């Protein structure tokens, strides 16, 4: 996360993922809870040094207006295909 | 032994980047038309011994970390079907 | 098999199937060999009484000529579809 600070074009950094599948589908799920605690401790040291401004998405929405205008976004999921729900099982059609 | 590098920089060089994370908490509506529950994942991920000895379940663990760390902000998606 | 003999339209009777899979994928494969022996015993009884003429496909080809004429037979298999080798596995295409 800190190596993104050196890049000056990185204005807003966003991470989005399932909040509970990663702590339950790992090999040893309890260690993933220790991971979260140590991680949140580490990211709190990047906000007291003022490297990052830890905030919520609603706060970023008000603080940073959206200036550039996109005109079209093609239809897609975050897996690059819709064949996961229509096509990857023989009895989908 | 491994190359555990670290970083040095001047916090005043640039405007600090706005940082946020989105957690997507969701379970499908797992009740039958009668009302009985066929998919128990909204519940066993709140009261199982899955994150033992550090917590009960992912949904409850994320809630207790919000009390443990009162300075850590994050955006959450509590799915309406889960709520 | 003898019930087809009462019908007068049944001139040639043909049975076609895989030779070894019916007798090696059954629940109790050894008894399927008993079945074949008994069935061959029974079929010979229908041939000595001159009910049927148990023969080969050359003999039927030369003794019985084809009089009707078919013009089209649509493409198809004996499973009624070609999806078994193209479509029933997601990774076929």
């Amino acid at each position: 996360v800190a190596e993104k600070w050196f890049d000056k074009n990185v204005k807003v950094l966003t991470i989005a993922l399932d909040g509970e599948n990663w702590m339950s589908f790992s090999v040893n799920p309890p260690l993933t809870a220790y991971f979260l605690d140590k991680m949140i401790i580490y990211l709190e040291t990047l906000s007291d040094n003022k490297f990052i401004k830890l905030s919520t998405l609603r706060e970023i929405y008000n603080k940073v207006p959206a200036n550039r205008i996109l005109t079209n976004i093609p239809t897609n999921s975050w897996l690059g295909t819709f064949r996961k729900w229509r096509g990857e099982v023989p009895q989908h059609e | 032994i491994d190359n555990t590098c670290f970083l040095v920089g001047d916090p005043s060089s640039r405007e600090q980047m706005y940082f946020t994370i989105v957690w997507h908490h969701h379970q499908a509506p797992n009740y039958l038309p009668d009302g009985r529950i066929h998919g128990p994942w909204a519940y066993i991920y709140v009261w199982s011994d899955l994150l033992k000895p550090y917590g009960k379940g992912p949904y409850h663990y994320h809630s207790v970390m919000l009390n443990i760390h009162p300075h850590f902000k994050a955006t959450y998606n509590l799915s309406p079907s889960l709520l």
